[PDB]
RNA sequence: AAAGGGAAGCGCUUGUGACCAGACUUGCGCCCGGCGGAUCAUCCGGUGUUCUCACCGGUGCACUCCGCCGGGCUCAGGCCAG
RNA sequence: CGGGACCGAGGACCGCGCUCUGCAAGGAUGCUGGCGUAAUGGUCACCAGCGACCCGUCUUGAAACACGGACCAAGGAGUCAAGGUUUUGCGCGAGUGUUUGGGUGUAAAACCCGCACGCGUAAUGAAAGUGAACGUAGGUGAGAGCUUCGGCGCAUCAUCGAC
């Protein structure tokens, strides 16, 4: 169903804060490390360069951990997993863990329709 | 920019027990309800000492209490933050009414013996919500090894 | 006078007997001693290993 | 005693059997916890009195613990259930959770799981076709 | 445990005399005070002594066999006549062993 | 059951321990006559309004 | 598929092209009309409970309850805007 | 008295008030239109305007010099033991420590047992040796808390005494 009525979600980047030099270097991953060099551009924060995240960068703590619909996941891998969201249709939306089969997919999927509780993945595996 | 040429200064005082007791938990949430809701400074005091540490609640001995009962004190319910001990150098046990953390067996046995009551802090939150005529003593803090060291 | 505890026979119905409640059954429920030595007493059938 | 419902809550508070925890909020699986979150208000194993409803085949069924029989697990329940019109049960309920006492800070909590129950228990209707969108999805 | 440690934390950012054959057990020779001379006594009997029951009879104690070799006199007695058996006794303790009406007997 | 209480009787330098808590219901302790006959009135709610 | 007049790579912000995730599809409450049934109110007995509240069995005889379908009305509903 | 820009946090009532049938008074509502889908939004590629030295490491005050780096995968560097010291939690408490050993066992687990012993309970002296109450375990000034409202005075500090 519809979710409970919230304030506007914003977020205050939605960009990645991407690894320096992990552009120019196949051998370093694209997730944040903070730079450590006495001497780095980045770490001392000279403009024009990539931005560190910080904590000013939080989000809004009624909308933390909603989905652009207004719910928030909760992972289920059964049917008395889904169950659990009998109260909180209007606030979780069920989504199925990736290792449950079909069958039981089916199941949860037809439980989550009678509890009216909207199920993030259920297009999966059909 | 502010020019802060002083600063705020976080807390220096323990405002909740590093002790995982789950008894000591429930003592002190009676005793916060207390101190919030009563004018009485002596659970404040009591709040304080159970949030404090064991080298900071030193035990007080049978003897101490019985220092401290003479000169008009005799009637005065004892209330000690701290393990009350027994002191073989006391020969008599005078009657006395003593809440306490916890008792030695010897204690506790020797108080009925001589007639007085042992009481827990919430027997003691129940009959006394505000304290009224109590004697609060403290052990020798300064009385360690590792004081002597310092 | 201490609590009484029923008795059960084979047929899990009582049998009309009732026994006194021993006095460990009302000692305090310390979870974090139990946790503490728990702890300690899990290792003590540990046997080593090195290269 | 020795043993209090504030006793298992603090127990229990940190880690049970029922727990469900996850990014995004702590459940409970108990059977006698109203809305299935993890609170002292709501954990019916740790309250003295407390209330649960589950479905039935056509209904809802609800337990409810007995004070008197605490180390009776067999006889400490008492079980009504509901299958009747859904007016007639939010009124026994309400009446149940708030006439005589117990625990009236559930009321709004079992009558709004009731309503719940009820209303998974209709059938439920066909959904609209799903409709393919932009370009590589329609071709 | 080394989860705990700081190291996982810092991860990423790094006169006189000489005696020759010596034997303590010449020189062994415990001591008690008289304060609490009264403890060596059994619970039940002792507290009939304070209580004054017993206004006929009178302790023996021997410290030897508690493992005491010397009664020195720190702290103060009741009037309850005691006799101690003692291999050493200090001037004081003796004295208040005398105010309190009983005798210092010595042994080996 | 019957032994229980002998087996805890025969074991020598340790004896049942005292609780620091006498009663543990802090419902009954907290609303008990005793305690709300000499509390002060309340200064607030659960909830405060907002004034600016 | 795209860019390239003696480096590329990166940050902010548009634009174009390619490709996508959501959201929505209607819900709830009244007023009529048409069906299908009597787990409507009261009373009696039994049972359980929180000891005044419930369930079960007889009683409803259809202006009372519960479902379904046709109409009408109100309210709340998605995106961008004046 | 006009003209323009950006913003609408909160979520039953309470309050301060006013021009008092109500209000511009403790935070935006009312009316209307188009569309209901890639239209808004998002990701990737590329162009454009502006911005932007190659990383450690070392040196001193700092740069420069110097040294390492063709690329990728897997390893790869404050650990363990003994003995101290301070702090946290726990048990017992003038005591405390079962586990050298014995009993027992569902058998390297768990449970039970006690003599000795370790540390603490007394210090000082090279040693022989001696060995801690004049007093409600003292006086004075502070000192939380309590009080019958006269005072009693924890811990702790300064100071004069006593052993």
């Amino acid at each position: 169903v519809a979710a409970k009525k919230h304030v506007p979600i914003v977020k205050k980047r939605t960009k990645r804060f991407m690894r320096h030099q992990s552009d120019r270097f196949k051998c370093l991953d694209s997730a944040w490390r903070k730079p450590k060099g006495i001497d780095n551009r980045v770490r001392r924060r000279f403009k024009g360069n990539l931005a560190m995240p910080s904590i000013g960068y939080g989000s809004n703590k009624k909308t933390k951990h909603m989905m652009p619909s207004g719910h928030k996941a909760f992972l289920v891998h059964n049917v008395k997993d889904v169950e659990l969201l009998l109260m909180h249709n209007r606030t979780y939306a069920a989504e199925i863990a990736h290792n449950v089969s079909s069958r039981k997919r089916i199941d949860i999927i037809t439980r989550a329709k009678q509890l009216g509780v909207k199920v993030t993945n259920a297009k999966a595996k059909v | 920019g502010i020019d802060l040429r002083w600063k705020h200064v976080r807390s220096s005082h323990r405002k909740a027990p590093k002790s995982d007791n789950v008894y000591l938990k429930l003592l002190v949430k009676l005793y916060r309800f207390l101190a919030r809701r009563t004018e009485a400074p002596f659970n404040k005091v009591v709040l304080r000492r159970l949030f404090m540490s064991r080298i900071n609640r030193p035990p007080v001995s049978l003897s101490r209490i019985a220092r401290n009962l003479k000169n008009g004190n005799e009637k005065k319910t004892v209330v000690v933050v701290a393990t009350v001990t027994d002191d073989n150098r006391l020969l008599q046990v005078p009657k006395m009414e003593v809440a306490a953390l916890r008792f030695t067996a010897k204690a506790r046995a020797r108080i009925e013996a001589a007639g007085g009551r042992t009481l827990t802090l919430d027997q003691l939150a129940l009959e006394k919500p505000t304290g009224a005529n109590t004697l609060l003593l403290r052990g020798p803090k300064n009385a360690r090894e590792a004081v002597k060291h310092f | 006078s201490r609590p009484t505890v029923t008795v059960f026979g084979a047929d899990g119905k009582p049998t009309g007997a009732t026994e006194v409640l021993p006095k460990v059954f009302s000692a305090p429920i310390r979870p974090d001693i139990v946790k503490h030595v728990h702890t300690g007493m899990a290792k003590n059938k540990r046997q080593p290993y090195a290269v | 005693s020795n043993v209090s419902a504030d006793l298992i809550w603090e127990v229990s508070r940190n880690y049970n059997s029922f727990l469900v925890k996850q990014r995004t909020g702590t459940f409970s699986r108990d059977a006698l916890n109203l809305t299935n979150q993890h609170s002292r208000k709501h954990a019916g194993f740790v309250n003295d009195k407390a209330l649960g409803i589950v479905p039935a085949e056509k209904g809802v069924k609800v337990i409810a613990k007995k004070v008197k029989a605490a180390n009776k697990p067999a006889s400490s329940l008492y079980t009504v259930t509901y299958k009747s019109t859904a007016r007639k049960a939010y009124k026994a309920i309400a009446s149940q959770a708030a006439k005589h006492g117990y625990r009236a800070d559930l009321r709004q909590a079992a009558v709004a799981r009731a309503s719940a129950i009820l209303r998974s228990q209709r059938p439920v209707k066909p959904e609209p076709p799903k409709k393919l969108r932009g370009a590589a999805a329609r071709r | 445990p080394t989860r705990f440690s700081k190291t996982r934390k810092h991860r990423g950012h790094v006169v006189g005399m000489r005696h020759f054959h010596l034997l303590r057990n010449h020189y062994w020779r415990p001591s008690i005070n008289i304060d609490k001379l009264w403890s060596l006594v059994p619970s039940d009997v002792r507290e009939q002594y304070l209580s004054g029951q017993k206004k006929d009879t009178a302790p023996v104690i021997d410290l030897l066999s508690h493992g005491y070799a010397k009664l020195l006199g720190k702290g103060r007695l009741p009037e309850i006549p005691v006799v101690v058996r003692a291999r050493y006794v200090s001037a004081e303790a003796e004295r208040k062993v005398k105010e309190a009406g009983g005798v210092v007997e010595l042994v080996a | 059951i019957k032994q229980l209480d002998a087996v805890y009787e025969s074991k020598k330098g340790f004896f049942l321990p005292a609780n620091i808590v006498s009663q543990a219901d802090l419902s009954r302790l907290i609303n008990s006559t005793e305690i709300q006959s000499v509390l002060r009135a309340p200064k607030g709610e659960a909830r405060t309004k907002r004034a600016c």
